[PDB]
């Protein structure tokens, strides 16, 4: 909190989970794949509009 | 009468091998040999059969 009041410059701090080397949040992991010719830029579209 | 593969082009993102070699009727008897010169060094077109 004392730490946004910041800049333009974000600025986090937390605390480590438990087992550092390991799957975090309950949270989701999510990697949209490319599939064909779509480009850096088509996939940036999907990225975006999902 | 042999590739060369040269380097490698990109199709669409998809890094790729480039090869330069005859055209397929300027290799298949061995009177086309003759088809073949050479540049030295005295910018003569020198062949083969020289």
């Amino acid at each position: 909190r004392a730490f946004s009041q910041i800049k333009d410059a974000m600025v986090f701090a937390f605390n480590l989970p438990a087992i550092v080397e390991l799957g975090t949040a309950t949270g989701f992991d999510f990697e949209l794949i490319d599939q064909a010719g779509l480009g850096h830029e088509k996939l940036t579209q999907a990225r975006n509009q999902l | 009468w042999g590739g060369s593969y040269v380097n490698d082009f990109i199709d669409r993102g998809r890094v790729k091998k480039v090869y330069v070699m005859s055209e397929a009727k300027y290799r298949m008897l061995p009177d086309d040999i003759g088809d073949w010169y050479v540049r030295a060094a005295d910018g003569q077109m020198v062949p083969f059969s020289a």
